[PDB]
This record gives structure tokens, C-alpha cells and sequence, in this order.
């Protein structure tokens, strides 16, 4: 590919200049030793003080891997370039995904590295492995091949990859391939044994034209709206009542036609908390009428590609978390919840980032794109500790709640 | 003629769309002119600058300034103009090592690259933006017009080009020589090692044997300075480091420009001296631009003040650093927000102290500040030795399992350990899950007029106890909050309270300890003395017992 694809930035907006964050000194080293490698490679070469741009980087560990892996966090220099239609007016994302009985996902960034990138572009993809306590000036380097987790690089390589998958493709109609950013998703609605053999069917085909061996096993089969449910009850006291018609009270504003009244009434009075309170006929009714309504679907809700996904988690205890994407407030378009984050037990932060990627995982498989969060932490926890858990090439845009929802008790 | 490898050029470039200077030349006296004439001729000679024809199309003024005692003119071209139109650059220098994160070396040599930041040659195109002109005698004559060949003094590019090229030159030698530390500051080189005097003269000569490949001379630095280096404001000494001089005044009137220098010197002294604050003197700052204003201090800066003259009665020192022993980060609270920390590796042997402020907030617990402390240290730590530091910290695990188990948000705080060092920090309250059975149910509610600012608060309980009590200049939150208040007042040790308001939940469901507001304080100074609290919500207006009969109660 001697021909580079021109690359702009947008309209009156200058390269990105994001401060690096501090690294452990194991970090560091690691990210020494895979910049040598890469710049004996060719794939990045050190740059000069003439070039003031910088994107953060850091070191992780993919999923159940001993090898320190590179990652650019490029979510500025991402939004500061231009927007693309490369080949096409677009590409339809693939409704079909999201029902395959299985989704694999493939990590092929590694096919970047074989495209030069646009000579003009390269000063932007600026970055620095930083030193320890400022002893001595950061190494500043350069891309000049398509980095991994661009916006431009999928962008620009879409023509030679769906060349590469043809073949594949040709043979196998049924099975729907997608791609996001570095990661190929690859479902098939084939029982379990015969979907994995045609992944490592996939690769090798992949491995003939120019690979990784890791892969990701996903079932979109049980993604949808979780419903509302009420107790069922043979006593009632005074507080599961009142418990009761604040949960009604709150669906109300997402399901017409929710009633109380029957079953406030059974509160006249100035009751104690502990009190059992009998059910009449005409709340016991109500309390039918309303968990008929629930069984429903929310009345007019519809994806709109041009507004931002919002995802929404709510800490439950004992390592559960709920959480709700949407676009509009009641609006859901999907809703979930997660138990028994592996190997974090006794690490809220840990759960926390685990969960950000899963739901960002479902995100792109049911909608192409990342969701922006609202997370239950507080700031400088957050940013102090994410990446150590981080184990994605993507990273998603998040914004911090403070103030406790009342909502959380309605998702228990 | 021993052939000398050329320093290469950085590209510069002009602001996209703006072109060079072109500032008029100010009319100079005969003698300046003189001088700059005089001075400009030796710079040609050494190749510094150039003569230019008429040509060129770009200025920028020329001064000439003088010393008391020195007995000559200096030269001063007045870059800001160019400065204004160059391209940014990465400025690789902003930051500083800090001493305590530095490894002792047994030997230190100081060089002076002075003479090396000329041989470093200004990019060629760029070279024509940096013309200036000597006006002539009597202006009768052209005025004379250089332009430079070399980074100019006051150019914007001139620091960040000159220690990126001096770091390049220099990546051979270090990395073939892992046995010695180099570091750049100003026009000096600081070379250190643990090698006995002889090797390390050895590799002094040999780094000046490299320079030599780029024609590069290098003496010593003129009046060697004997320990310790006075540097960024600290005094480095062979086996140990501390802050320069800290000395505070004595005054009977502080102006506002008084408190600022006396925080900037606590602040300064607060890495080495443990147990600085700075609150009470900060709080005399509160909002303020006239410096030169007179603000009394209160008994309380006063005091403060005296404890900072206590701490900084007598000198302290910090150790240097070494990898093969521990981390450990300490930390106490100190009170009315404000945290102090040691971070040591042996005993009574601080790396460096610390303080951490709390942040502005209407309300806010001790374990949140303590958990915002541990990241604040952590990220520091990070940042000057590489690592997270094991914690000691005054928090029971009993009492930080209870916390971010029941706690709303996620938190975390990394590897840590107790340390029985009072005040410690604790749950002050802690809710019930469940309503307490036999407890009496206290349903509150509280209005207030928007216009008349009137109000009520009141409760009615399932044993028919009720009260309401109208309040002057309220508001509907006030009047909320003001409800729960006087059922905790009221009811025994055991209360179940019934509420419909959502912003007086979401205050008690965030589990403060203090507030800016005395009423959500004398609330928390109630549910400290309960046995259980049970706190409920209902929505208003629906007819939910009790709380419709006191909603009417208070309303009107
Ligand atoms: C080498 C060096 C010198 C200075 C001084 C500036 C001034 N003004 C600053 C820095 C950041 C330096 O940079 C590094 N300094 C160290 N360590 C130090 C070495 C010096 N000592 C103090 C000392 C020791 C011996 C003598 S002595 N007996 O020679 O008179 C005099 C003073 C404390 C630790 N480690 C590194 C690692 C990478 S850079 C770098
Ligand atoms: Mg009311």
C-alpha cells in the first residue's frame, strides 16, 4: 500500500494536545521495550520539539494474557478528525448481529500496521512514554502507519479487509461478520461446536492474506428491556406498600395507565411501618391491572443514530450492578444486570470498569457505537484507577454522578 | 581541521496565516548605537548573526541596556512580537524531579554548556523572521541589518530546541554508560555516579571526549558551588535533602499580599515540615483582589500561625530514596478538613510530608476525604517514585468494610493497613435496611409560602403523637429537613421516619458527618445519639396515610 489516503482534521481545529498521565515504572518499561520494537519495525520513529501535539498512552494486559500490550488512548485526535465516508454514503450497521445465537470477537489490529499512514496526518498521532519524578525528558514518537484504535484506520483499511473477507464470506452467507475499530465480531446462529469451528476457520483464512489467537464468545440471544416486576405477596405490610406505590408511582412515567389509588387507600391512617395491611379486591385488582401493563413493551421506543447512547449503572451490593441504556430519560432500550465480576470480589473499581466494558461490548454489537456513561464513583477515584483493570482497544466517553438516584431501588 | 558532526536543524514554522514581524526600529542615542555596533561586530565574527540586504521585509527592535557596576552596554532584541506569531513547541522541560525521589550518588560534577547552546544552528528558513536593525549615526547612512544564525536569547523556540538537541547529542552516552545519571538545567550539566572519584573523572572526560563530536567545549561551572546545590528552591545535600530557609515573618498588620506569601511558604515548607495547615489563612482570602488590603486575623490564624512557627522552629530534613526497601504512606486527620501525610521507608526517616485540604462542598464525611487523600498520594507517589506506596491509616478495616460495602458509589482504596493514631476516622450513623419493629413511625412533612417566605414542619406518629411548628423566612426544602430534625428530637432511641422528600433522602443517603448547613448538622448530631433509624420514602400527593394527614397539617 504505497499510496497513503489523504487525512484531514476538521474545520478550524488544531491537533490534540493531552497531557500524559504518570505511569508505574513497570509500565513504563514495558512500553520501552514495545517502542523499540516498534520503531526497529518502522511503524513509529521519534519526533522533534517542533511537534507540540501528544495523546496519552498506557499499558494493559489483554484478556487472561501475561504480555504487556500497548494503548493509545486516542478518544481526542478521534473526535478531531474528520468525519469519514471512505468507500460509501456509510455502512448499514448489521441488524442481524444482535440475534446471532453466538458472537465472536476477533482482535485483527494487528492488519493496521501493514498500511502507511498519510505523511501530512502523522505529527497528530504525537505521543510520550513519560519518565519517573522528570529525570529525564519523555521519548516522543510518531506514528507512520495506521495506530490502532484510530478513527482512521478502520475507516481507510475497510477497502483491503472486505477484500480479505470475500472469500470467507463467499462460502459462509450465513454468518455475519461486523467490524468495529480493531475488533472484527464474527456470529453465527450454528450450535456451539461447529460456530467455534469456523472462527479458527476465520483466522487462518485472515493468516494467508498478511492473526492474534484470542477471541471472545458472546450470546446477544438474551439482550433486551428487563421487565418491571412486583412482589408477590400473601401480607402486606405498611412498608411494602408504601414501597409498593413509589415503585408504581415511578413506572407511571414510563407505562400509561399505572393506578395507585387502590392501593393507597389501603394506607388510611397513621399506620406503624411493621403493620400487616389486608388487600382488598379492588387494590388486589388494581395491582393485576397494573402488572398486566407491565408486561407490555414501553409504548415508543425507537433507536435514533443521530443522538448519543446514554448508559446508566447503579451499584446493587454483592458484586451486582444494574444498569440501562437509553437515548431519552424512560425511553429504554435496553437494561441489564451483572453479578460475580470474576476476580474482583473485593474491588468495587475493578467491577465497575468490567462492567463499563460489557455493556460497551453489547453497545456496539446492537448499535455500532459506544454509549456515553454516568457513573456511580467519584472522579479522582475513577481516573486513578480504570486503567488498571482496562482490557479494551476502545475506550467510551463517561461522566460522574454525585448525588445518590432514588432510582436505585426500583432496579433491585 | 578535526572533522565536527553539524547539530541537526529543527523545522520551525510561523502560526498558520500570520506572517513575520515588521515592528519599527526605535531611534537610538550616538552611544547605544556605538555599542550595538561594537557588540553585533564581535556576534558576526563568532558566526551568532549575519548582515542582510534591504530585502527582507521583517524588524524586530534592538535596545541597548547596562549594568550599575558593569561598565558596558548590553544588546537586547525585543523578541515578543515574533513570539507571538512562532508555531508552539513541546516544552520538555516544565516539570522537575522532586529530591525525594532521587537515589544519593556518591560523586557530583557540574559542567557548563554555555558556549555548546550556540554551535546550535537556527533552521535556515525561519532565519529571515529575526532580522533587526543598529539605526545609523545621524541616520545618514542605511541602518545596519542582521538577522541570526543561531536560537535567539527571548526567541519563543530557543529552550525547548536547545535541550532537545543537547538530549540527543547526549542518548549514546547515556545509554552506553547506565552507570551514571546526567541531567540539563539552564546551562548547566549535572553528571552523577556511584563510581569512585577516579572512575567518575574518567567518564567526565569521556562525556567531553563525545561533546568533542560536535565541536562542543565544555568546561567547569566558574566559582564550583560547594554543597549543597541551591536549586528549584531546595538544598541538596550528599546523603540528604530539606527546603531552603524557611522564615516567617513577624508583623502586627497583614495586608492581603502578607497572607498569600505566608501560604506560598507553608505550602513550600508542607513536603518536608509535617503537620503544616493553611486553612485559617486561607480563609482570610476567601474573596479579595486588592492585595495591599488589611485583614485582621482571627484568634483562630493566629493560632494556626503559631503552631506553622512551632513546626518551623527548628530545621528537617528528607532522605533520598531507595528501591530496595518499602514504600509506606501515613496519613492523619488534622480537623476542619484538612489531612496531613509522611511517606518514609524506614521509621522517623520521612522521603517527604505532605497536606491534603478537603474540597468545597455543602456537605462531606471524614472516610470520603481520607479515600480522596490515599488518591491524591497515590497519583504523587506514582509521579516520583513510580509505585503506589503501602497505607497506614487511622481507619478500622471493620469500619472501611462496613463503609464500601453499604456505600452507594463505587471506592477503593489500595493495599493499606491500620494504625491506631487518633482521631481516628469512623461512622459517625449508619440507616437501618429494614423498618424496626416496635419503633414508633414518625410521618414528617414540611411547606413554606414562595412568597411570604412562611412555613411548617410537623409529624404525626402511630401512637397519635403529632406536633407542628410554623417557621418565619423558610423555604419547602428547609421546611423538609426542619421536619426530620423534630422527629429524631422526639422520638426515643428506636425511630422509624417516614419522609416524601426526595432532596432530604438524597442528603442523608449520601451519609455526611458535617454540613454548611446548621440544620442538616444539628439532624446529624440527632441521628449520632439513635440506637436505629429507619428513614422511608414516600411520593407526595397520593394519599398515602399519614403523610396526607400531615401534609395537610403543614399545608396552610
Ligand atoms: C545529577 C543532578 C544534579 C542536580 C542539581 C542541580 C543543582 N543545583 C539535580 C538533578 C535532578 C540531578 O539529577 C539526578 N540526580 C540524581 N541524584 C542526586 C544526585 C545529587 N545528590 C546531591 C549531591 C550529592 C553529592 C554531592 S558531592 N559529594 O559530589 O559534593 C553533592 C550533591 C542527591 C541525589 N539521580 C538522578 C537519576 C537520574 S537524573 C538524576
Ligand atoms: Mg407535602
Amino acid at each position: 500500500p504505497i499510496e497513503t489516503v489523504p487525512v484531514k482534521l476538521k474545520p478550524g481545529m488544531d491537533g490534540p494536545k493531552v497531557k500524559q498521565w504518570p505511569l508505574t515504572e513497570e509500565k513504563i518499561k514495558a512500553l520501552v521495550e514495545i517502542c523499540t520494537e516498534m520503531e526497529k519495525e518502522g511503524k513509529i520513529s521519534k519526533i522533534g520539539p517542533e511537534n507540540p501535539y501528544n495523546t496519552p498512552v498506557f499499558a494493559i494486559k489483554k484478556k487472561d494474557s501475561t504480555k504487556w500490550r500497548k494503548l493509545v488512548d486516542f478518544r481526542e485526535l478521534n473526535k478531531r478528525t474528520q468525519d469519514f465516508w471512505e468507500v460509501q454514503l456509510g455502512i448499514p450497521h448489521p441488524a442481524g448481529l444482535k440475534k446471532k445465537k453466538s458472537v465472536t470477537v476477533l482482535d485483527v489490529g494487528d492488519a493496521y500496521f501493514s498500511v502507511p499512514l498519510d505523511e501530512d496526518f502523522r505529527k497528530y498521532t504525537a505521543f510520550t512514554i513519560p519518565s519517573i519524578n522528570n529525570k529525564t525528558p519523555g521519548i516522543r514518537y510518531q506514528y507512520n502507519v495506521l495506530p490502532q484504535g484510530w478513527k482512521g484506520s478502520p475507516a481507510i483499511f475497510q477497502s483491503s479487509m472486505t477484500k480479505i473477507l470475500e472469500p470467507f464470506k463467499k462460502q459462509n452467507p450465513d454468518i455475519v461478520i461486523y467490524q468495529y475499530m480493531d475488533d472484527l465480531y464474527v456470529g453465527s446462529d450454528l450450535e456451539i461446536g461447529q460456530h467455534r469451528t469456523k472462527i479458527e476457520e476465520l483466522r487462518q483464512h485472515l493468516l494467508r492474506w498478511g492473526f492474534l489467537w484470542m477471541g471472545y464468545e458472546l450470546h446477544p440471544d438474551k439482550w433486551t428491556v428487563q421487565p418491571i416486576v412486583l412482589p408477590e405477596k400473601d401480607s402486606w405490610t405498611v412498608n411494602d406498600i408504601q414501597k409498593l406505590v413509589g415503585k408504581l408511582n415511578w413506572a407511571s412515567q414510563i407505562y400509561p395507565g399505572i393506578k395507585v389509588r387502590q392501593l393507597s387507600k389501603l394506607l388510611r391512617g397513621t399506620k406503624a411501618l411493621t403493620e400487616v395491611i389486608p388487600l382488598t379486591e379492588e387494590a388486589e385488582l388494581e395491582l393485576a391491572e397494573n402488572r398486566e401493563i407491565l408486561k407490555e413493551p414501553v409504548h415508543g421506543v425507537y433507536y435514533d443514530p443521530s443522538k448519543d447512547l446514554i448508559a446508566e449503572i447503579q451499584k446493587q451490593g454483592q458484586g451486582q450492578w444494574t444498569y440501562q441504556i437509553y437515548q431519552e430519560p424512560f425511553k429504554n432500550l435496553k437494561t441489564g444486570k451483572y453479578a460475580r465480576m470474576r476476580g474482583a470480589h473485593t474491588n468495587d473499581v475493578k467491577q465497575l470498569t468490567e462492567a463499563v466494558q460489557k455493556i460497551t461490548t453489547e453497545s456496539i454489537v446492537i448499535w455500532g457505537k459506544t454509549p456515553k456513561f454516568k457513573l456511580p464513583i467519584q472522579k479522582e477515584t475513577w481516573e486513578t484507577w480504570w486503567t488498571e483493570y482496562w482490557q479494551a482497544t476502545w475506550i467510551p466517553e463517561w461522566e460522574f454522578v454525585n448525588t445518590p438516584p432514588l432510582v436505585k431501588l426500583w432496579y433491585q | 581541521m578535526v572533522p565536527i558532526s553539524p547539530i541537526e536543524t529543527v523545522p520551525v514554522k510561523l502560526k498558520p496565516g500570520m506572517d513575520g514581524p515588521k515592528v519599527k526600529q526605535w531611534p537610538l542615542t550616538e552611544e547605544k548605537i556605538k555599542a550595538l555596533v561594537e557588540i553585533c561586530t564581535e556576534m558576526e565574527k563568532e558566526g551568532k548573526i549575519s548582515k542582510i540586504g534591504p530585502e527582507n521585509p521583517y524588524n524586530t527592535p534592538v535596545f541597548a541596556i547596562k549594568k550599575k557596576d558593569s561598565t558596558k552596554w548590553r544588546k537586547l532584541v525585543d523578541f515578543r512580537e515574533l513570539n507571538k506569531r512562532t508555531q508552539d513547541f513541546w516544552e520538555v522541560q516544565l516539570g522537575i524531579p522532586h529530591p525525594a525521589g532521587l537515589k544519593k550518588k556518591k560523586s557530583v560534577t557540574v559542567l557548563d554548556v554555555g558556549d555548546a547552546y550556540f554551535s546550535v544552528p537556527l533552521d535556515e528558513d525561519f532565519r529571515k523572521y529575526t532580522a533587526f536593525t543598529i539605526p545609523s549615526i545621524n541616520n545618514e547612512t542605511p541602518g545596519i541589518r542582521y538577522q541570526y544564525n543561531v536560537l535567539p536569547q527571548g526567541w519563543k523556540g530557543s529552550p525547548a530546541i536547545f535541550q532537545s538537541s543537547m538530549t540527543k547529542i547526549l542518548e549514546p552516552f547515556a545509554a552506553q554508560n547506565p552507570d551514571i545519571v546526567i541531567y540539563q538545567y539552564m546551562d548547566d550539566l549535572y553528571v552523577g555516579s556511584d563510581l569512585e572519584i577516579g572512575q567518575h573523572r574518567t567518564k567526565i572526560e569521556e562525556l567531553r571526549q563525545h561533546l568533542l563530536r560536535w565541536g562542543l567545549t565544555t568546561p567547569d561551572k566558574k566559582h564550583q558551588k560547594e554543597p549543597p546545590f541551591l536549586w528549584m528552591g531546595y538544598e541538596l545535600h550528599p546523603d540528604k535533602w530539606t527546603v531552603q530557609p524557611i522564615v516567617l515573618p513577624e508583623k502586627d498588620s497583614w495586608t492581603v499580599n502578607d497572607i498569600q506569601k505566608l501560604v506560598g511558604k507553608l505550602n513550600w515548607a508542607s513536603q518536608i515540615y509535617p503537620g503544616i495547615k493553611v486553612r485559617q489563612l486561607s480563609k482570610l482570602l476567601r474573596g479579595t483582589k486588592a492585595l495591599t488590603e488589611v485583614i485582621p486575623l482571627t484568634e483562630e490564624a493566629e493560632l494556626e500561625l503559631a503552631e506553622n512557627r512551632e513546626i518551623l522552629k527548628e530545621p528537617v530534613h528528607g532522605v533520598y530514596y531507595d528501591p530496595s526497601k518499602d514504600l509506606i504512606a501515613e496519613i492523619q486527620k488534622q480537623g476542619q478538613g484538612q489531612w496531613t501525610y509522611q511517606i518514609y521507608q524506614e521509621p522517623f526517616k520521612n522521603l517527604k510530608t505532605g497536606k491534603y485540604a478537603r474540597m468545597r462542598g455543602a456537605h462531606t464525611n471524614d472516610v470520603k476525604q481520607l479515600t480522596e487523600a490515599v488518591q491524591k498520594i497515590t497519583t504523587e507517589s506514582i509521579v516520583i517514585w513510580g509505585k503506589t506506596p503501602k497505607f497506614k491509616l487511622p481507619i478500622q478495616k471493620e469500619t472501611w468494610e462496613t463503609w464500601w460495602t453499604e456505600y452507594w458509589q463505587a471506592t477503593w482504596i489500595p493495599e493499606w493497613e491500620f494504625v491506631n493514631t487518633p482521631p481516628l476516622v469512623k461512622l459517625w450513623y449508619q440507616l437501618e435496611k429494614e423498618p424496626i419493629v416496635g419503633a414508633e413511625t414518625f410521618y414528617v412533612d414540611g411547606a413554606a409560602n414562595r412568597e411570604t417566605k412562611l412555613g411548617k414542619a410537623g409529624y404525626v406518629t402511630n401512637k397519635g403523637r403529632q406536633k407542628v411548628v410554623p417557621l418565619t423566612n423558610t423555604t419547602n426544602q428547609k421546611t423538609e429537613l426542619q421536619a426530620i430534625y423534630l422527629a429524631l428530637q422526639d422520638s426515643g432511641l428506636e425511630v422509624n421516619i417516614v419522609t416524601d422528600s426526595q432532596y432530604a433522602l438524597g442528603i442523608i443517603q449520601a451519609q455526611p458527618d458535617k454540613s454548611e448547613s446548621e440544620l442538616v448538622n444539628q439532624i446529624i448530631e440527632q441521628l449520632i445519639k439513635k440506637e436505629k433509624v429507619y428513614l422511608a420514602w414516600v411520593p407526595a400527593h397520593k394519599g398515602i396515610g399519614g403523610n396526607e394527614q400531615v401534609d395537610k397539617l403543614v399545608s396552610a
